[PDB]
Order: structure tokens, then C-alpha cells, then sequence
DNA sequence: TGGATGGCACTGGCCGTCGTTT
DNA sequence: AAACGACGGCCAGTGCCAT
């Protein structure tokens, strides 16, 4: 249910695509990043049909991240239709992640 | 003998006006003050002491006071003032000779609090005030703070613009510290015998009854101060031209390297340790993190509607959420100057570092880089571009961009005036700085030829003829090994000394250490003589400590005299020693060896004692040598200075570079230097014959 | 179980110091 | 008042360049 990415398919997967997308900018060497991956597993399951999760590894795809201005990770970006509806930085808890999604849809 | 100190309006370079001066005479036992209009009488007071065959004590006079009185007496009184070297004493010079280990003697002064931190190991007059308990204050402070209680601001170094009675009294303060410093130095019976009262003798008795080192360090200081003033003619257009070529190459290289390695994000800022999500244990090998103390999804209420639950408040724009930890990061562009970036990018490409530093980071120097190998062909080929880049930066940094680059020091007279502390190193070697003319790339390193050629007499045009000057480069041939030959003659009756003479000493050491190549032997002897461990020695022939221990024991069995010499040095200095956590803990019998001219030469470590002895002899032999050379040249009629026949430009340990008005004079300089070296050798009954080799040419690149 | 003695250029973590945002 | 944050002066860690 979680969509991978690439500097390429990113355009034709997050930008276009109708609906809401929550994109996670992570890195294999980040503690917070690896701990919020589990919480994203659950959310990617719960909120299906109301939003799709997409993870983007900033090491393998260095081109996209600079465009949005990452200042820390993991970074959660909320893409509605094709625009940056809202973004949240940090390793949110299952309960915190919800409130965020239940206030921007 | 009189003691003095003066105050002028600036550094020697731009000094124009004489403010005040104090003269404490030992005969009368009273001070005397001189104000602006007393400068004429002040200079007379100094000439009188010279007439009586007396002495004049100045702190840092050889480099400042004396030449400053020479320059100020010409533009202000239009009179010729030249204090004869033999009549001047310099406490700063004695201080540097007698207390050559102030760094250690001071640790106690630092802990107690009797010596401020900034003045740690300073020979400055003030620093001595605190050591002697004569410091009641510092002028620059009774001025800066007293400037607040007057309104006006302050401008970096302005307490000397105009004469004021407050200055005239701190001037006296500086004479009593000089006097107290002098008596503190004269009381050192190793340099000044008790049977004589030095505060009451003629200059001829002062130099002949004191330890010889006292005389040598004073002649060396006088001559080196002179060399700093001559300066080294420098070709600015060539260096600026070089900077353009190097900068363009730096850019092209930067571009190509940012194409191979790109940009990337890396932890930056984290403070606390990331804890395992399930267990809670701290995970050290993960970047540190930030745990925000504020932030949420909805802005807390403040309206009666939300002061219980009703009308929606307002969503939060803030990006953080109090509680949720994140790893702060920065986006960085590859910087080839970053050893950190180099090691990061290469490891990513499959490089597994072998050697690390005590702080944990992997070593990334020329050596290891030369051996790095990665499967990415592009990545591999980039390593040589990084090597070139680093070398380019080193050159640009030394010639143009660094705080102390040559382009920043060229004077209007087209010369670089490098300063030199004649007695800056423990062994007695001089030290160079501002800029360090003793560290200009050699003609054998990349861009070294161009760098060296920029320093040369050819860049000074004669003031009369307009013709470029010529250069004479003289070096003391194999000085270190000859000194070693003098010290083992005691155990081998000149055997090794004769080996030097016959020639090919390196072939002899090769045969005795049994090395495969003559080059391995040259690299062995210096490594061995100075302390190298068994491993570094083994690595010469491509081995380890095993081959090392056998390489040294073989050398010592075949060269008994050296073994005897080391044992002799070891037993005079060390009682016992032990290893603890990597460091050697020594207990000394004595912490100093005697030098050729009688001075105490402090020893830092046992494995380096022999090097201390040889570097010290080479240093003193060279000190006496360049002194005697200039003395013989002046005695042959040649005049020292640009307005003359020759000018000392640089002294770099075993070599000197001398500017000469004509090739003919260059030839005399070269022959004289050799005559002086033989003189030095006989003077100290040296058991090995000393020699020199000279070369004439337009600049430093040719004269070596 | 040690190359030594020195000067210096760069990068980058570690605090004060200000000004600023909840 | 508590800190978010961009800024900036130090200073230790590394390494290179001479003899």
C-alpha cells in the first residue's frame, strides 16, 4: 500500500495523481526515520482509500528533496491533488499522526 | 652599564616620533627622564656610555630600540646615530637563551594565577613583570579604561599616538622591570660567573667573562634583525600570475568533482542520543537528534468557544510536534578540501579505511589516498583530481589567500620582511614567521620552481645602476652526520669522521645496516638517529617491527661508536622510565645536555636526546658560521645592505641566501663562507672537517 | 611501545550573544 | 520568561611544507 519513488516517477505519481498523498522523506541512517516507518505501516493500512503513503529515500534520489527544502528528517509532506497542502517534521506517534491526517483532508 | 627603554609612536616600519625615554645608571644609582624635546640629550647620554666603554641594556633593543633610534635620529635630529653592537645588551635575547623552556616553568605560574593566560610562555617585558612581581599595571589599560572616564572611544593601537605624562611613568615602570629582569638573568651562575660583578664591568670584560653562548646569541640577534630589515626581494607579478593559473585550475577541478560526487544531506545539530524505539537503550552509532519542546497540530485555545469545546481553534503552521524526534540535517555540496567529505564519499564507494586517528576519524592524507581503490572507475579516477586539488589549495593558501600569504606581506619596497626568532626552538635553531620564509615549497615539489623563482635578488634593481642583483646560495654540506662524527670520535678516534671525508657515508651505513639500496640507507640513518620505532624502520624495506629490530641491532653491532654514544647520553640523563597507556613516563638525572658554546640545551624525551644533541650542534655551528661569514665579508671591505655590496636575505637552518650587487661579489661571498666554516671548525676543535657548497644565480630556484 | 622542530591553512563541533516567536 | 534559530568567534583536530 506504500508507494516507493524515484526522482523520475515522482512527477507522474505524486504531482498529477488525484487524491491525497502523504510523502515521507527518509534516510537509512536516521534513527527517527526508522522508528516512524512502523507507524507509517499502520497508517498506510488504516487510511487506505482516503490517502496513499509514499516514501522517498533522499540518498538514492538526491534531486527531489532539495526542491522542498528538507531541514531535518523524517519529513512528512501532505500533497493534495498536486500541491503541498501541509508538512510535518518529526517521528510522530500513531496518535499524533492521526490528528494530522484528520485535520487536512 | 646603564638600563633603558623608550616609547615611540609606532612599530619600526612606520615610526616617526620619539616620545620619551628613561636611563637608569648603575654608577649614580638614579633614573633620569627624557621628554619629546629631550631626545637630543637622550641620544647624547647613550653615546657617553659608549665613550666610557660601557654597556647599554635594552629589552628587545636589537630588533626595535637601537634601529628605531637610528631611524628617529635621522628624520628628527638629522644626526647619525649608530650604537656599536659590542656595547648593547638585550634582555629579550638573554631571556630566550637562559629560559628556553618557559613553556613548562610557566605551567606552575598558570595554575597559581600569578601569570595571566594570554602571557603564557611570553618573553615580553610585561610577562616578565608578572614573573618577577614588578607588575603594578599595563599602560594600554590605564589608557583604555581611563578613556571611558573621559568619553572618547578607542582605535586598535592608539595609546601611542601622543606623549602624555601617564606614558612617561609607565616608561619608568618598564625600566625597573628591565633592570630586575637583567639582575634575575645575571644571577644565573651557569652563564655569568660569580667572581665577577657584571653590573659593573666594561663591555670587553662582559663578553669575555660570560659563557660563550651569551656573545653568540647577541651577535646572532643583531645580524638577524639586520636581515629582517634587508628583506627578501619578491616578484609580485609572477605570484599574482600564478594565482590566476591556479584559481582557474581550482575551479575546473571543483566543477568536475561536484559532477562525480554531488550533494547530499548529513546530520548537523543533533544534541541528544537517539534511543531504541522498543527497548529505550541509547544507540551511539546513530546521528544525534533533536526533541522539540513545543509544537502541535492545533493552536491551544484562548477563546470562550474553545475554552471547553466548541468552535474550531486554528491549525498549527509550525512544522515540529513537541515529542516527536527528528534528525536535523544540512544539504552540503562536495568540498574537496574536506577530509571528512573525502572519507565519506570514498567509503560509500567501497573503501574500507585501515588506519584511524586517536579521535576515531579515518586517516585521509596523501599517503593513504595514493593507495585507495574502489570499483567505481569514475570514483577511482577522481581520487587523483582530489590529490591535485588539495595541493592546489595548499599553494594558493600559502601564496595568496591565507592570513599569512606572501601577497599579503609584500611591502612597497617590493620585498618580504620575514621576522625571525634567532633562538626560537629548544635546540637553539631559529624559527621563522610572518611569513615563514623557511617553508617555501622546494623546486622539487609541484609549482615549487615558480614559487622559489619569485624570491630572488634579481627582483631587486640596484639603486645606482638600475641593474638586477645577483644571488649566492650557500649550504653547509651534510652537517648533521658530520656533527654525529664529531661526537663519536670520542669512542672511535675519528674513524667515522674519516668515513665522511673519504666520501659515500651512505654507502658505508648501507653496508653496516645491510640495506638493499643506497636510498634506503639515507632514509634509515635519519630515521634511526632521531628515534624511529622498529616498525617505521622495518617499513623502509617493506616490512614491520620484526625486520626493524634486526635492522637496528645489525647497524649498532657494525657501528659500535654510535651504540656507545647513545648509551652515554642515556646514562647521563635518565634514571628510569616506564610506559603507561601509550605515553613514556621518565625520571631524569638531569634534563639538559651541554651545547657547543656552553648553554644548557633542554631535552624533551630520551628517544630524541641524540637528535637534540645534533640539531643543537648544527644550529650553533650555523649560527657562528653566518656570523663569522658576515664578519669576514665586512672585514674584507664589503658593505652590508642594499645601498652596499651584499645583503643577507634568508637563513634557513643549514643554508643562507645572500643578495650580491655583482657576480664577482657573489664569488667572494661563496669563498668567504667556506673560509668561515673552516674557522668555526677549528674554533671549537671539531673532530670532523666541515664544508660548504655555493651556487650563484638570479633567484632561490637556481641557488638550490 | 615514538622522526624531530616549527609555522599555518581549513573544516567543523561547541558555546556565548542577539533578536525573535509561543 | 522559554527557547527556536540564524549568526559568529574560538579552538582542537589534521595534515602539509621546510630543514
Amino acid at each position: 500500500k506504500i508507494i516507493h519513488l524515484t526522482d523520475d516517477s515522482f512527477d507522474t505519481d505524486v504531482l498529477k495523481a488525484d487524491g491525497a498523498i502523504l510523502v515521507d522523506f527518509w534516510a537509512e541512517w536516521c534513527g527517527p526515520c526508522k522508528m516512524i516507518a512502523p507507524i507509517l505501516d499502520e497508517i498506510a493500512d488504516e487510511y487506505q482509500g482516503k490517502l496513499t503513503v509514499a516514501k522517498l529515500n533522499i540518498d538514492q534520489n538526491p534531486g527531489t528533496a532539495p526542491k522542498y527544502g528538507i531541514r531535518g528528517i523524517p519529513t512528512l509532506l501532505l500533497f493534495k491533488n498536486g500541491e503541498v497542502a501541509a508538512t510535518k517534521v518529526g517521528a510522530l506517534s500513531k496518535g499524533q499522526l492521526k490528528e494530522f491526517l484528520d485535520a487536512n483532508l | 652599564m646603564i638600563v633603558s627603554a623608550i616609547a615611540a609612536n609606532a612599530l619600526l616600519e612606520s615610526v616617526t616620533k620619539f616620545h620619551c625615554g628613561v636611563i637608569y645608571d648603575y654608577s649614580t644609582a638614579e633614573y633620569v627622564s627624557y621628554r619629546p624635546s629631550d631626545f637630543g640629550a637622550y641620544l647624547d647620554a647613550l653615546e657617553a656610555e659608549v665613550a666610557r666603554g660601557g654597556l647599554i641594556v635594552f629589552h628587545n633593543g636589537h630588533k626595535y630600540d637601537v634601529p628605531a633610534l637610528t631611524k628617529l635620529a635621522k628624520l628628527q635630529l638629522n644626526r647619525e646615530f649608530h650604537l656599536p653592537r659590542e656595547n648593547c645588551i638585550d634582555t629579550l635575547v638573554l631571556s630566550r637563551l637562559i629560559h628556553s623552556n618557559l613553556k613548562d616553568t610557566d605551567m606552575g605560574l598558570l595554575r597559581s594565577g600569578k601569570l595571566p593566560g594570554k602571557r603564557f610562555g611570553s618573553h615580553a617585558l610585561e610577562a616578565w613583570g608578572y614573573r618577577l612581581g614588578e607588575m603594578k599595571g599595563e599602560y594600554k589599560d590605564d589608557f583604555k579604561r581611563m578613556l571611558e572616564e573621559q568619553g572618547e572611544e578607542y582605535v586598535d593601537g592608539m595609546e601611542w599616538w601622543n606623549f602624555n605624562e601617564e606614558m612617561m611613568d609607565y616608561n619608568v615602570q618598564d625600566v625597573v622591570v628591565t633592570k630586575a629582569l637583567l639582575e634575575k638573568l645575571l644571577s644565573d651562575k651557569h652563564y655569568f660567573p660569580p667572581e665577577i660583578d657584571f653590573t659593573d664591568v666594561g663591555y670587553t670584560t662582559f663578553w669575555s667573562e660570560s659563557l660563550e653562548a651569551v656573545d653568540i646569541e647577541h651577535r646572532a640577534a643583531w645580524l638577524l634583525a639586520k636581515q629582517e630589515r634587508n628583506g627578501f626581494p619578491f616578484d609580485t607579478k609572477a605570484i599574482e600570475e600564478l594565482y590566476v593559473e591556479l584559481a582557474a585550475r581550482r575551479s575546473e577541478l571543483l566543477r568536475k568533482l561536484t559532477e562525480t560526487f554531488g550533494s547530499w544531506y548529513q546530520p548537523k545539530g543533533g544534541t541528544e542520543m537517539f534511543c531504541h524505539p522498543r527497548t529505550g537503550k541509547p544507540l551511539p552509532k546513530y546521528p544525534r537528534i533533536k526533541t522539540p519542546k513545543v509544537g502541535g497540530i492545533f493552536k491551544k485555545p484562548k477563546n470562550k468557544a474553545q475554552r471547553e469545546g466548541r468552535e474550531p481553534c486554528e491549525l498549527d503552521t509550525r512544522e515540529y510536534v513537541a515529542g516527536a524526534p527528528y534528525t536535523p540535517v544540512e544539504h552540503v555540496v562536495f568540498n574537496p578540501s574536506s577530509r571528512d567529505h573525502i572519507q565519506k564519499k570514498l567509503q560509500e564507494a567501497g573503501w574500507v579505511p585501515t588506519k584511524y586517528t586517536d579521535k576515531g576519524a579515518p586517516v585521509v592524507d596523501d599517503e593513504v589516498l595514493e593507495g585507495v581503490r574502489v570499483d567505481d572507475p569514475e570514483k577511482q579516477a577522481a581520487i587523483d583530481l582530489i590529490k591535485e586539488y588539495l595541493m592546489i589549495q595548499k599553494r594558493i593558501g600559502q601564496s595568496a589567500e591565507g592570513d599569512k600569504a606572501w601577497l599579503r606581506y609584500v611591502a612597497e619596497d617590493g620585498k618580504i620582511h620575514g621576522s625571525v626568532n634567532p633562538n626560537g626552538a629548544v635546540t637553539g635553531r631559529a624559527t621563522h614567521a610572518f611569513p615563514n620564509l623557511a617553508q617555501i615549497p622546494g623546486v622539487r615539489s609541484p609549482y615549487g620552481e615558480q614559487c622559489r623563482a619569485a624570491f630572488g635578488a634579481e627582483h631587486h634593481l640596484d639603486g645606482i645602476t638600475g641593474k638586477p642583483w645577483v644571488q649566492a646560495g650557500i649550504d653547509a654540506s651534510g652537517l648533521e652526520l658530520r656533527c654525529l662524527a664529531h661526537f663519536m670520535a670520542r669512542f672511535d678516534n675519528g674513524e667515522y669522521a674519516h668515513e665522511i671525508l673519504n666520501g659515500d657515508i651512505h654507502t658505508k651505513n648501507q653496508i653496516a645496516a645491510e640495506l638493499p639500496t643506497r636510498d634506503n640507507a639515507k632514509t634509515f640513518i635519519y630515521g634511526f638517529l632521531y628515534g624511529a620505532g622498529d616498525e617505521k624502520i622495518g617499513q623502509i624495506v617493506g616490512a614491520g617491527k620484526e625486520r626493524g629490530k634486526e635492522l637496528k641491532k645489525k647497524f649498532l653491532e657494525n657501528t659500535p661508536a654510535i651504540a656507545a654514544l647513545r648509551e652515554s647520553i642515556q646514562q647521563t640523563l635518565v634514571e628510569s622510565s616506564q610506559w603507561v597507556a601509550g605515553e613514556q613516563q621518565v625520571k631524569w638525572k638531569r634534563r639538559w645536555i651541554k651545547g657547543l658554546d656552553g648553554r644548557k640545551v633542554h631535552v624533551r624525551s630520551p628517544h630524541a636526546a641524540l637528535n637534540t644533541l645534533l640539531q643543537s650542534a648544527g644550529a650553533l655551528i650555523c649560527k657562528l658560521w653566518i656570523i663569522k661569514t658576515e664578519e669576514m665579508l665586512v672585514e674584507k671591505g664589503l658593505k652590508h645592505g642594499w645601498d652596499g655590496d651584499f645583503a643577507y636575505m634568508a637563513w634557513v637552518h643549514d643554508e643562507i641566501q645572500v643578495g650580491c650587487r655583482t657576480e664577482e661579489i657573489a664569488q667572494v661571498v661563496i669563498e668567504t663562507a667556506q673560509e668561515a666554516m673552516r674557522w668555526v671548525g677549528d674554533h671549537w676543535n671539531f673532530r670532523c672537517l666541515l664544508d660548504t657548497e655555493g651556487k650563484m644565480g638570479p633567484n632561490w630556484a637556481i641557488c638550490h
